[PDB]
RNA sequence: UAGCGCCGGCCAACUCCGUGCCAGCAGCCGCGGUAAUACGGAGGGCGCGAGCGUUACCCGGAUUCACUGGGCGUAAAGGGC
RNA sequence: UGAAACUCAAAGGAAUUGACGGGGGCCCGCACAAGCGGUGGAGCAUGUGGUUUAAUUCGAAGCAACGCGAAGAACCUUAC
RNA sequence: CGAGGGUAGGGCCCGUGACUGGGGCGAAGUCGUAACAAGGUAGCUGUACCGGAAGGUGCGGCUGGAUCACUUUCU
């Protein structure tokens, strides 16, 4: 465009959106589980991914994925959200963090121990 | 800080000798002279042509593991050299050779750079009359570096200095073997310092 | 949730017997899945087309499927060995 | 014809499926025996009375029996591992 | 005192066994239905080290709001005149 | 004039090879047309589907499976 | 003069919310054949009416239409 147009109009900024609406960019948020459930994924694959509906401190109610094998989640469990979507599961933009709250870690895991919250055995 | 553990995995890994043990590095029981193929049970299998980043990383790790230094100290010295006037690669090598643990190895007080680091860490080395305990001292030109008088019996350094006479020290260094003291005259040059590396690849690596 | 089998389904079930028990265990896995989740779960639940209208099919293998139907408190199984 | 398993009828079947396959083979043979003829065959076909009227019971072992019934061109099976 | 992440490509490091479109991994592309370098351990290797990974946010790469440095027939874009 | 939430790993332009056309032009083969017998009717032989049997061993599936593996099943052959 | 309060009226925002309207992702569900080849009546477009639905038709426009000039579903 002409320089005079840039003088009048100017250039619009991009104004990026927030992928995670966890109350002004808080990294993690304490929440309580309401419904624990297994959910069928999208259709390039098939499994029984563990999903927990969590109502948290900001009054929001959102779903969350539970990584690892097995859990100890109930319909009344204080958990900590992590953030990070999962492709095969629509509506799930978050992750749960195993290791510190009512949600326990992973029993018998030795490779990636810092992830999934498992201590050093022996 | 210092990388501990096995050291022959390194000369075997980069495929070029690094001499990080000293007396054994001239013996026929040398790792490379015995087994030059890399370790880790996949050494006998042929190597696929590495990527450019792989070549840069291998030369960087090669040069870093020559002196046995941490990566955080390495990059800080690199950025100190580049943002300085002069050709960044040679002055980077000059700053790396100006290390205290390096110059005591270059003066031949020790046989290995790690042995040199252990010697300067125990206060067995002094500069201009004052004792120093750290291997990361920036040696300036004209510094009178010596071994402490209180640690002058020291059977190990006596046998090292005993085998030191007859050998020739580098051109930027001078040494009074009987008085057990060296002098750091000038900053080294790439021609004065033969290393099996290509510093330009390191410059290319950190410029990513 | 009573089980209902056909003649060809059972004959093919016996065909699965004495040949390879892994397919048999996969069948039992699908049975308990459908007892828990009839229209969801593993095996990719999918209905059928023009001739087979009113039933459902699950992926046993990459080559074999399972045909079934569910009435209230009833589960009918047919064709455990065929290719659609 | 049609075959029918009850909800409790599969637990003992899976129990025998992971312990001893020979018993399972005798079970399939007696089901084939009932498949060839309704009121006759192996396992001393005898009916039951008032509490289980209309149902019969066959022998697999003397310690375990089979409760069944035949109608609507179908075969109903109640239990296979207990006396009754 | 030594630990942490990773080893399909991007991106450096490979094998066996276990598993069997299950359990699962995953930033993107996408792996898993019996030989899986991707799941889970083991061995081995790579990176860094009293740190190592993750989440969130900012800038970069993004020349993707282009003053340096973009375009408008057919991709979005010439206003009906 | 003119959005957002949510969702996708694409949507799109031109062009190449091929396939397709109830598109065209050109051209073959018992592909039609012209002609001679023939199947499908009947009785029987053989093979197959189905049903039954304890078993009717198994495979083969439109052209290109069905007087096919069988250029030799009374037991043998034979695996039921 | 004046913080503030009250009555009446006007406007705006937030939350809940009976009753609704459409949308987007998933399932080889059902009914169709709209469109891609002259998609089997060439297609597209503005408008108007009609229709379970895609869509049919009228009026006008475009070529981003073809080729030399009965009707026939779906996988
Ligand atoms: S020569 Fe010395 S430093 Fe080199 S591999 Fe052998 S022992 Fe190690
Ligand atoms: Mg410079
Ligand atoms: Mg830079
Ligand atoms: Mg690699
Ligand atoms: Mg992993
Ligand atoms: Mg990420
Ligand atoms: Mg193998
Ligand atoms: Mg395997
Ligand atoms: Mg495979
Ligand atoms: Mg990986
Ligand atoms: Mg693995
Ligand atoms: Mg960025
Ligand atoms: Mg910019
Ligand atoms: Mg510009
Ligand atoms: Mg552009
Ligand atoms: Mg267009
Ligand atoms: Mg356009
Ligand atoms: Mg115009
Ligand atoms: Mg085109
Ligand atoms: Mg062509
Ligand atoms: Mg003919
Ligand atoms: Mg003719
Ligand atoms: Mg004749
Ligand atoms: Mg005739
Ligand atoms: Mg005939
Ligand atoms: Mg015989
Ligand atoms: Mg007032
Ligand atoms: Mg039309
Ligand atoms: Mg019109
Ligand atoms: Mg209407
Ligand atoms: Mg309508
Ligand atoms: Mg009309
Ligand atoms: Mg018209
Ligand atoms: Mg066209
Ligand atoms: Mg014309």
């Amino acid at each position: 465009p002409t320089i005079n147009q840039l003088v009048r109009k100017g250039r619009e900024k991009v104004r990026k959106k927030s992928k995670v609406p966890a109350l002004k960019g808080a990294p993690f948020r304490r929440g309580v589980c309401t419904v624990v459930r297994t959910v069928t994924p999208k259709k390039p694959n098939s499994a029984l991914r563990k999903v927990a509906k969590v109502r948290l401190t900001s009054g929001y109610e959102v779903t969350a994925y539970i990584p690892g094998e097995g859990h100890n989640l109930q319909e009344h469990s204080v958990v900590l959200i992590r953030g990070g979507r999962v492709k095969d599961l629509p509506g799930v933009r978050y992750h749960i963090v195993r290791g510190v709250y009512d949600a326990a870690g992973v029993k018998d895991r030795k490779k990636s121990r810092s992830k999934y919250g498992t201590k050093k055995p022996k | 800080g210092r990388y501990i553990g096995p050291v022959c995995r390194l000369c075997r890994r980069e495929g070029v000798k690094l001499y990080l043990k000293g007396e054994r590095c001239y013996s026929p029981k040398c790792a490379m002279e015995r087994r030059p193929y890399p370790p880790g049970q996949h050494g006998q299998k042929r190597a696929r042509r590495p990527s450019d980043y792989a070549v840069r990383l291998r030369e960087k790790q090669k040069l870093r593991r020559i002196y046995g230094i941490s990566e955080r100290q390495f990059r800080n010295l690199f950025e100190e050299a580049s943002k300085k006037k002069g050709v960044t690669g040679s002055v980077f090598l000059g700053l790396l050779e100006s290390r205290l643990d390096n110059v005591v190895y270059r003066l031949g007080f020790a046989v290995s750079r790690r042995q040199a680091r252990q010697l300067v860490r125990h206060g067995h080395i002094t500069v201009n009359g004052r004792r120093v305990d750290l291997p990361s001292y920036r040696v300036r030109p004209g510094d009178e570096i010596a071994v402490a008088e209180k640690s002058r019996n020291l059977e190990l350094i006596r046998q090292n200095l005993e085998a030191m006479k007859g050998r020739k020290v580098g051109p930027w260094l001078s040494l009074d073997v009987e008085g057990m003291k060296g002098k750091f005259l000038r900053l080294p040059d790439r021609e004065d310092l033969a290393l099996p590396v290509n510093e330009q690849l390191v410059i290319e690596f950190y410029s990513r | 949730m009573k089980l209902i089998w056909s003649e060809e389904s059972w004959d093919d079930y016996l065909y699965w017997q004495e040949t390879d028990k892994r397919i048999v265990k996969k069948i039992n896995e699908l049975i308990k899945d459908t007892r828990r989740t009839p229209f969801e779960g593993k095996g990719k639940p999918e209905p059928l087309k023009h001739n087979l209208s009113g039933f459902w099919s699950r992926r046993i293998t990459e080559e074999h499927r399972l045909v079934y139907a569910v009435t209230d408190d009833s589960l009918l199984i047919a064709a455990c060995r065929y290719h659609y």
